[PDB]
C-alpha cells in the first residue's frame, strides 16, 4: 500500500538551485529507507541519493557525481523528503523517482511517477499550436487523419489530449524534438469514415510555462 | 563502480513465445537483492520482480525469475503483447545501487503498409510567418523505414523533422511523422508537393501529394 507524490520540477538557467519534494502516504512505517533514482536519455537510470531510517536519525550516502551537490532530507514529522540540488549542469536534468523501500524481511518497494528538471541556458516560450484538417481530399479507405502541430515551446513538459480527453481511439502523439532550443511535435486522430460535422473535434493542449490553446477543423 | 550488463540489447517475440532476458553481476552478489523493473513508454519503473524470484503486486504469472552467484535471469512463458516494455535489473546490495543497460522487447507482427498522409500548411500559421507541409505516415510494420519529400522532382530536404512513434497497444504498429518546414517566400515558389514512402511492403512507393486546394 502506498501514495507518493512528487512537487517541485521545472526548469533553471544552469547553476540553479532546487527543491524536489515527495510526501509518503500510507506509510509511518517504523523502519524504511528512501531515495531518489533519476533518468534522462543520456544515462538511462541512476541511484542518485538515499537517506536512511532503520532507526538511526540520519544516515546519507550519495554517489561519483552527485556528492558536494545535492543533500537528501526529510523528516517523518513532516511526512515529506525533500532533495535540494546546487550548482547543477547539464549532465544533471531528467526525472527524479522518489521511490521508497521498507526494511520488512520482504516486500518491495514503491515508487511514484517523477517531475522534469531541465538545467539549459535558454528561456521559456509558449507553443503554436495550429490545426491540421485535411487539404482536399483524405482518401485512404473509408476514415479520415486530423492532425495538430505544436512548433515552438521551451520547457519540455508538454500534454496535448484531443476533445477534452474524451476520444482516445486512434490517437497518436509523436515524441517532440529539438531544432534550435525549440521543440516541436504533433498528434493525429483518425476519426470514422464519414468526414464528420468536423464541429465537435478540439484539439486542447497544456504547457505548464503558463498556456492552454485550443482548436478546430476546416 | 559496480556493473550489472544485459544480454540482449533489443529482442523480437511472436505472441505466444518464451523470452528470457539475463543479468549479470561484476562482482559475486546475492540472489537476494537483484530487484527487476519493468518501463512501459511513456511511463515510470514498474517495480516487477523483488528478491530474485518473487513477483511484485500484479505481475502476471506467466512471467519466471531465477539465478545465484553473477547470472540472474528473467523468463516469460508465454510471450503476450503487453509485455512488450523495456526491462531493467537492479543491485541494492552495496553502494552504489545500480542498474542494467535494460532489454528491450518488442511483440512480433505481420508486415503492413501504412496510411500516409499529407495536410497542408495551417490557415493561422502562414500569415503568421514561416509555413510547413507536414506529412503523417500511420500503422505501419516493421520500424525499418526511410522517407523523402520531394517537391517538383529534387527531393528538397532541408528542415525535414522525422519524429517516430513505440508500438501500439491495441494494433502494434510504429506511426511517424515528419515536417518540411519553409520560409513562406520559398512556399508559393512551388507546386507539386509530394511526400513518398518507402518501405519493405509495395515496391511500388506511396506517394499521397497536394497540387493546391487553398489558392
Amino acid at each position: 500500500e502506498v501514495k507518493l507524490q512528487e512537487s517541485g520540477g521545472g526548469l533553471v538557467q544552469p547553476g540553479g538551485s532546487m527543491k524536489l519534494s515527495c510526501v509518503a502516504s500510507g506509510f509511518t512505517f517504523n523502519n524504511y529507507w528512501m531515495s531518489w533514482v533519476r533518468q534522462s536519455p543520456e544515462k538511462g537510470l541512476e541511484w542518485v541519493a538515499e537517506i536512511r531510517l532503520n532507526s538511526d536519525n540520519f544516515a546519507t550516502h550519495y554517489a561519483e557525481s552527485v556528492k558536494g551537490k545535492f543533500i537528501i532530507s526529510r523528516d517523518d514529522s513532516k511526512s515529506r523528503l525533500y532533495l535540494q540540488m546546487n550548482s547543477l549542469r547539464a549532465e544533471d536534468t531528467g526525472i527524479y523517482y522518489c521511490v521508497l523501500r521498507p526494511l520488512f524481511y520482504y516486500a518491495v518497494d514503491y515508487w511514484g511517477q517523477g517531475t522534469s528538471v531541465t538545467v539549459s541556458s535558454a528561456k521559456t516560450t509558449p507553443p503554436s499550436v495550429y490545426p491540421l484538417a485535411p487539404g482536399s481530399a483524405a482518401q485512404t479507405n473509408s476514415m479520415v487523419t486530423l492532425g495538430c502541430l505544436v512548433k515552438g515551446y521551451f520547457p519540455e513538459p508538454v500534454t496535448v489530449t484531443w476533445n477534452s480527453g474524451s476520444l482516445s481511439s486512434g490517437v497518436h502523439t509523436f515524441p517532440a524534438v529539438l531544432q534550435s532550443d525549440l521543440y516541436t511535435l504533433s498528434s493525429s486522430v483518425t476519426v470514422p469514415s464519414t468526414w464528420r460535422p468536423s464541429e465537435t473535434v478540439t484539439c486542447n493542449v497544456a504547457h505548464p510555462a503558463s498556456s492552454t490553446k485550443v482548436d478546430k477543423k476546416i | 563502480d559496480i556493473q550489472l550488463t544485459q544480454s540482449p540489447a533489443f529482442m523480437a517475440a511472436s505472441p505466444g513465445e518464451k523470452v528470457t532476458i539475463t543479468c549479470s553481476v561484476s562482482s559475486s552478489i546475492s540472489s537476494s537483492n537483484l530487484h527487476w523493473y519493468q518501463q512501459k513508454s511513456e511511463t515510470s519503473p514498474k517495480p516487477w520482480i523483488y528478491g530474485t524470484s518473487n513477483l511484485a503486486s500484479g505481475v502476471p504469472v506467466r512471467f519466471s525469475g531465477s539465478g545465484s552467484g553473477t547470472s540472474y535471469s528473467l523468463t516469460i512463458s508465454s510471450m503476450e503483447a503487453e509485455d512488450a516494455a523495456t526491462y531493467y535489473c537492479q543491485q541494492w546490495n552495496s553502494y552504489p545501487y545500480t542498474f542494467g543497460g535494460g532489454t528491450k522487447l518488442e511483440i512480433k507482427r505481420a508486415d503492413a503498409a501504412p496510411t500516409v498522409s499529407i495536410f497542408p500548411p495551417s490557415s493561422e500559421q502562414l500569415t503568421s510567418g514561416g509555413a510547413s507541409v507536414v506529412c503523417f505516415l500511420n500503422n505501419f510494420y516493421p520500424k525499418d523505414i526511410n522517407v523523402k519529400w520531394k517537391i517538383d522532382g529534387s527531393e528538397r530536404q532541408n528542415g525535414v523533422l522525422n519524429s517516430w512513434t513505440d508500438q501500439d497497444s491495441k494494433d502494434s504498429t510504429y506511426s511517424m511523422s515528419s515536417t518540411l518546414t519553409l520560409t513562406k517566400d520559398e512556399y508559393e515558389r512551388h507546386n507539386s508537393y509530394t511526400c513518398e514512402a518507402t518501405h519493405k511492403t509495395s515496391t511500388s512507393p506511396i506517394v499521397k501529394s497536394f497540387n493546391r486546394n487553398e489558392c
